[PDB]
């Protein structure tokens, strides 16, 4: 057809050589143009035989019968081909062969199956098949089913891998095949009863098979049939079985104009600079006109903002074309190893910009998250930040108009959504009561390779995405080489996401075009894979052609884009070229405790509340009253305080909302009705009437802990203003969450600088209840600790925690406090706090014994000195004032990190008969606060410290012994070694 | 004050004012362009605000994302007062 | 150890080591699979834990695979204080199930009857 | 017919050189050290994220096919003798997914469920194991003990100092440290390939099941000086102590010995060049292989060489808080006071994250540390 | 069952509202099924249009006629009553089944054979 065409070209511009006349060995004549059945043409010299093709029509007898009679039957058009040979050669038997040969391929199968592989139809042509006998009635039962089959798992015949690897899986599939329902094509013509798919009540079959053909087989692979509501399949089926309206040529050249950009952007970084063979986003470029499309959408939609959380691939691409990022900004101080790093750290860092409908009246904020080089760590991070801002604005879960202005555009890795295992916890908090975002647009971009990990090792799912079915959430694989796809399908998920406030995933089905070195050529382990992609055009080049193919665009149309690729790729070359060569009060007054104490009592009107909280609600209004406010009081005060004064708290954990150990008690439940109070809340309306600003939120957190403590980071993040505090149920768990601690609180502040004002309560207690019940591992806390990143503390006194919290919430310095709460000195009748602490007092970083500061107590007669930092220095001073040794002092290191080198140094010169020093702690020898205190002390405070002995547990593997009887042995051995 | 004034609208560099007094003023996203309208949506050559007696034709020179005059694209427009000349995603007002 | 689902792929990784030590299953001439993993699970624990998915991915992998393993969850409707709704964003807990097409069989614990059909059922399967 | 990758082909030539003449880098060594095993009849489950052709392009135990695509595993080969009998020993090597908590725990189930096979774990980076915390906490730390499931998995984490990022450079070795309890785990780091290839050869034949954390080199797999001769895989055993090899071999003066070095990395390559480079035969460098436990016996015999020294560094890459000196720097002086007492130490600065970001700055503070500890 | 006045529809029409009726209740038998042991929820039983018979067209007179059910319990044709009664004690009891979402397509056969059929009540041994 090519040879045909191009003798067609020059014949219809008289440009033929006479070079081409000469040569005919056998010719061809169609007098069935002008409607004449058949002829019996006349043969030249020169040519063996001569074929006259018929007219390709019905009989002249059936011409007066109507279409519906004839199709019912089984009529069909014929053609009348005729065979005027020479006698001298050929004979009639091989002329007679000749033309029966013809008939053969003209319906043969293979024919066809030659000629769609050539046509690049991957689909299954039409077979010569003779009607079927059955009846209309019989038939349409089998076409009602066939049209549910192509629904579920119409995705699988699907043209949506660019490379084409998998010829087979067009063939494979019996449910789609027509043949096998029954039917050929004489049944094409007629009508069905298909009762409502598209629309229409009836409907020929060729238009049923084309429908569902362009809905379901084309480039977009829909799969949302699982989902369990049913209006939402409904709204999927009034969108895709609808023959979609081809894209104005204005929309398509704007899609090229995003295409040219990106196709340039990554052209100047493989040029440019060296080592950019990892992070190249050559092959899906589509993806930067994908995201344009969402925001476009989103915008239109009278949305906010759109938070993007990425990994390193092509970041750089996305911060200018899609951020709205100068190129001055990005390679200012930028920067050839066999491994993959971080390059230069703007492939970590966020930078927001402001986002311009190039068709809508509207403009939209687009802001980006910072993340590590481990994938998928920021997706709950990214979910924490979006609804920090929308708690911000009064609107989404905690807000008067729920919208959900803010948008998560979170992209993905191939191998790296099915892999890890976070992707699942943040799909599990995607709806919950208090971590909802009404939906999320998850576009993964499948480049079909993980470095070398073929990507069937590395899921045992069809799809990577199958994973987002978790939460019924509808999945559109659709294929990268095609960019109006693309835009369809993004713009479609807003759609849904803003209808059903669901997470929505878009498969963006690429190619990765280079290995990840750049002397690597991953064809050592995917030969096949690499062939093709040898073998491939540049999304942008490829869509190119496509619009001047049909016709779209011009050849003046092509001049204006290929202007734009050179004037936007000379753009940033030349501009980088030019820019190188430049180069507190932590106390309330007692009316505020009182406040607090009668918001416990002040419950609503007929409210019947549980009998073992009902004394709870008294004995707190007793204690802010007169005094003996312990540790579970003592927390709600801190917070309570903040409520009132204006800020507000975010306090959520597993079981927070009642308290682990039947503790904090901030929600209270009706035991006949079920409702819920707050009395924390009470307190956020002044008595005046005058709303303080303040909120308190708590909820219950699911048994997640990666993503359960990457919130609320998050939260800190998008709302530096909010006191967010996320408590464990015990210490011991935080190891499932320990990337979010080494990668985002620790190093958040000085890797990139993200700000963590985050409170970590940690219940630690060394009771024996086990190793995983006893120890929140603070030895790993304080090997991590760089001079101020976090602040380290572990509080002996509810005073002090209260001036703690109100002190870390009133600081305006964003630094993560690692709290580590009681578990057993909660309920202890020692651990209390008298009115004058909350009072008149501050936060204590080092705290003497009581005798020394308040009562008569002398500091000579000390010898031996004790210092210790949990609950044990209650049993260190009930065990002195049995044996009534005045020569052991106690003091207590609350501040761990940074240690307080005045505060102590000052305290330390007191007691000056002192000369034995000891570190008393519960904790084993190689875990607690030893291994780095007994190497910091000497060398920071060497006038006091040097010469300090140890007295603790033995060194052990667990955090603390399995039984109960042997934790007893071992806590009183320390007590008599620090008494002897 | 006897030429026109363009005044963009919508854009980064939006309340901006610039001046049509000569016989060819140039546009785009170039910096040999007399209003260089900076994005990546903007071609590096776009329109042209020649001046031919006291008549303005904004023309198009070979653009992508072509020249829309109160959101209708053309080639070849006599501006009038107050209308939508879209380059790109900027959006600018004529003035007598 | 006391975290939950913490031994899902400590078990799939037993149940292989048993499998390819008995020259059956994936590693060897026999595809018996003659160790069978039952693992039984908490109701919050399976939709709130992020292991779970991970380890069904494992499930059928080139040198990973189990050949199948039966999953009893005990959906208790409860995980000490906090209610199913705020442990999970699914109608079931086992919804994460549905990741590699596994069969779902939401059974009354008070049937024995049912019970003991549903299992046996999943042993055919 | 199988058509092996021109990249591939001269890597395997370069194998045949080596095993017949010496100068075995770290990545043919490891393969000798399983390949023994294998033909010895111990069973092999090598096996990580992208471990088949090697995160680093070094291990190749699966080469594939240009133009059909078969595999072919030359370890696998070893498990047949000569003489046609079969060895009873198998390779198994696969791509594990992208997953951290279930590919650590998998391994560790496996060397539960069979304790007579060497199950081995690489990590693409050393610093990417945070994610599997869980299970090194949980299972094989306290596993021998909290229940007593023995533990005999062996986990290759990619460790080095070369700026690549905070997630590309430190395993994070201060906590394998932290949590190690008298006979619990084996924390080691090998810095020559001999040394590796017996490391491996001893714990898949002590019988002990311990859990051995091997930290191999990233840049150093492909440095010439890091190498190794015939004479050091047959003539030679596994060494937790390691001194110079002009002290040992050549003629090197003990007595000369004024300033005392103890390395541990590929840190040790280059300070011996700037050594050799000075000509400062007043420094010995003695390198610490097993970091636990602690070599007490291996150490003190050692330290009584090289008589006239008069000050003592440990010399580290990675910060101040991280690496080895906050363990090392506290039970040194107490465990072996005669020696290490004033123990001084030569590290970077003290960061929240295990490097720095830029790549300019981790050239000026790998620099400052080797004129520190040579002046 | 309620009182409702006779469906003037022909045999046909009411056909593919039967064949679609047999699909729903194979989507979310799980749905409607007494699961919940504790009776917490009595709206999950009535609050789906989808599985009541009277929204697809038919009424208590229909229950009597016949229906070209293709291969439904293995006839070509059964009793409306019959129909509702094989899907009631197939997905509606004590077991709700999750099979229509797996891909492959003779594991949904598997499941239908063993869920669909009067199963036998066990012995008393
Ligand atoms: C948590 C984590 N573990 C390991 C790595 C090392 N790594 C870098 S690229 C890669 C595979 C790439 O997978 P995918 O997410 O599909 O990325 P893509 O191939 O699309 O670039 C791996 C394992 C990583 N970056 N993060
Ligand atoms: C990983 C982990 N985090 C936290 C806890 C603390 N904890 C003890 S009981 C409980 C809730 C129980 O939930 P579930 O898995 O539904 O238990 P079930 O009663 O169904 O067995 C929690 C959070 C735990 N045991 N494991
Ligand atoms: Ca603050
Ligand atoms: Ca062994
Ligand atoms: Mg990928
Ligand atoms: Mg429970």
């Amino acid at each position: 057809i090519a040879a045909y065409e191009d003798i067609v070209r020059r014949a219809r511009d008289g440009k033929l050589t006479a070079e081409d006349f000469s040569g005919v060995t056998i010719s061809l004549t169609n007098p069935g143009t002008l409607g004449t059945v058949h002829s019996v043409p006349r043969l030249m010299q020169g040519q063996g035989a001569i074929i006259g093709a018929g007219a390709m029509e019905y009989p002249a007898e059936f011409q007066g019968a109507s279409e519906e009679r004839i199709a019912d039957l089984g009529i069909g058009k014929l053609i009348t081909l005729t065979s005027t040979y020479d006698h001298r050669i050929i004979q009639g038997a091989e002329s007679g062969d000749f033309l029966r040969t013809i008939h053969q391929l003209l319906l043969d199968d293979d024919f066809f199956d030659e000629i769609f592989r050539e046509l690049g139809i991957p689909y299954e042509p039409v077979r010569w098949r003779t009607d079927n006998p059955d009846s209309i009635e019989d038939k349409n039962a089998r076409v009602i089913e066939l049209i549910a089959a192509y629904r579920n798992r119409g995705h699988l015949m699907a043209d949506i891998d660019p490379l084409r690897l998998d010829n087979t899986r067009f063939r494979s599939h019996p449910d789609l095949d027509v043949n096998s329902h029954g039917l050929t094509l004489w049944d094409l013509d007629r009508e069905f009863k298909v009762d409502g798919f598209a629309g229409v009540q009836r409907k020929k079959l060729r238009d049923i098979l084309s429908v569902l053909r362009d809905a379901y087989c084309r480039h977009v692979g829909v799969e949302y049939t699982h989902i369990l509501e049913p209006e939402q399949q409904r709204w999927i089926q009034e969108r895709v079985e609808t023959k979609h309206d081809k894209p104005t040529v204005a929309e398509q050249k704007y899609i090229l104009s995003k295409l040219n950009a990106a196709e340039a952007f990554e052209t100047f970084l493989q040029t440019k600079y060296v080592g950019q063979k990892r992070f190249s986003l050559e092959g899906a470029e589509t993806v930067i006109p994908m995201m344009d499309a969402v925001i476009d959408q989103c915008a239109e939609h009278g949305l906010d903002e759109v938070v993007i959380a990425m990994p390193h691939r092509g970041r750089l691409n996305v911060l200018a074309n899609i951020v709205g990022k100068p190129y001055s900004q990005i390679f200012s101080e930028f920067e050839p190893s066999q491994a993959h790093g971080s390059g230069d750290v703007k492939y970590h860092l966020g930078a927001t910009g402001t986002y311009i409908q190039m068709f809508g009246d509207n403009d939209i904020e687009v802001s980006l998250t910072a993340n590590p080089s481990h994938l998928e760590a920021v997706d709950p991070v990214l979910e924490g930040l979006v609804r920090a801002k929308q708690d911000l604005l009064d609107t989404g879960e905690e807000g008067s108009d729920n919208r959900f202005s803010v948008v998560p555009l979170m992209l993905h890795g191939d191998a790296a959504f099915a892999g890890q295992g976070v992707v699942a916890e943040t799909l599990n908090l995607a709806l919950l009561r208090g971590y909802r975002t009404g939906g999320t647009i998850h576009i993964v971009v499948n480049n079909q390779i993980g470095f070398t990990t073929a990507p069937t090792d590395s899921r045992s799912s069809e799809y990577c995405t199958d994973v987002a079915k978790m939460i019924g959430a509808p999945i559109f694989h659709v294929n990268g080489d095609d960019p109006e796809a693309c835009a369809w399908v993004a713009r479609l998920a807003v759609d849904f996401r803003q209808a059903f406030k669901k997470d929505v995933v878009i498969d963006m089905l690429c190619y990765r075009r280079r290995g990840h070195n750049e002397g690597d050529d991953p064809s050592m382990t995917q030969p096949y894979m690499y062939d093709v992609i040898d073998t491939k055009r540049g999304s942008r080049k490829a869509y190119t052609e496509a619009l001047i193919g049909r016709g779209d665009i011009s050849m003046k149309e092509a001049e204006d884009a290929l202007r734009d690729y050179q004037g936007q790729l000379e753009r940033v070359f030349n501009e980088v070229r030019e820019l190188e060569k430049h180069e507190l009060a932590t106390a309330v007054d007692k009316a505020m405790l009182q406040r607090i104490g009668d918001a416990h009592l002040a419950l609503p009107e007929g409210f019947t509340v549980h009998p073992r909280v009902r004394p709870v609600l008294e004995k707190r209004r007793e204690m802010a009253y007169e005094g003996r406010i312990d540790w579970a009081f003592a927390e709600l005060l801190a917070l309570g305080s903040l409520i009132a004064e204006g800020k507000l708290v975010r306090l959520s954990g597993q079981d927070t909302q009642r308290g682990t150990f039947t503790q904090r008690h901030a929600v209270i439940v009706d035991r006949k009705t079920g409702e819920e109070f707050t009395p924390l809340q009470l307190l956020a309306t002044n008595p005046d009437g005058t709303p303080t600003g303040g909120k308190f939120l708590v909820y219950n957190s699911a048994l997640s802990e990666f993503a359960a403590v990457g919130f609320e980071y998050g939260y800190s993040v998008g709302n530096p203003d909010a006191m967010v505090l996320w408590e464990a149920q015990f210490g011991d768990f935080v190891n499932g969450a320990q990337s979010i601690i080494d990668e985002f609180i620790s190093s958040g502040e000085a890797k990139w600088g993200q700000l963590s004002d985050v409170v970590l309560l940690l219940p630690h207690g060394h009771e024996g209840q086990g190793p995983d019940h006893t120890s929140g591992r603070i030895e790993r806390f304080l090997q991590l600790w760089a001079e101020g990143s976090m602040t380290i503390a572990m509080p002996s006194t509810p005073a002090n925690y209260f001036h703690l919290l109100r002190r870390h919430g009133k600081d305006g310095i964003q630094r993560p406090l690692i709290v580590f709460t009681p578990k057993s000195m909660l309920r202890n009748k020692a651990a209390v706090s008298d009115i004058r602490d909350f009072t008149e007092s501050k936060f204590r970083s080092v705290l003497e014994e009581p005798m020394y500061t308040d009562g008569e107590g002398d500091r000579n007669k000390v010898t031996r000195l004790l210092l210790t930092s949990g609950k044990i220095y209650y049993e260190l001073a009930a065990r002195k004032a049995k044996e009534n040794r005045e020569d052991v002092a106690i003091v207590r290191i609350e501040q761990l990190a940074p240690l307080p080198r005045r505060r102590l140094a000052e305290t330390l010169d007191r007691y000056p008969n002192v000369k034995e020093k000891f570190w008393v702690q519960e904790e084993p020898a190689n875990q607690g606060a030893w291994p780095s205190f007994g190497l910091t002390l000497p060398e920071i405070l060497p006038d006091h410290f040097t010469g300090l002995k140890r007295i603790s547990r033995r060194a052990m593997s667990a955090p603390s012994s399995g039984s109960s009887k042997v934790h007893a042995v071992e806590q009183q051995e320390i007590l008599d070694t620090a008494f002897g | 004050s006897g030429s026109a004034l363009l005044v963009v609208k919508r854009g980064p560099n939006a309340g901006s004012r610039f001046l049509l007094d000569q016989p060819t003023t140039s546009a785009g996203r170039h910096p040999d362009s007399d209003i260089f309208l900076d994005d990546v949506t903007v071609s590096r050559r776009h329109a042209e605000f020649r001046l031919e007696g006291g008549e303005f034709q904004v023309v198009d020179v070979g653009s992508l994302n072509g020249t829309y005059v109160n959101r209708e694209p053309v080639d070849s427009a006599v501006l009038a007062n107050g209308d939508e000349v879209q380059i790109g995603k900027f959006r600018l007002v004529f003035l007598t």
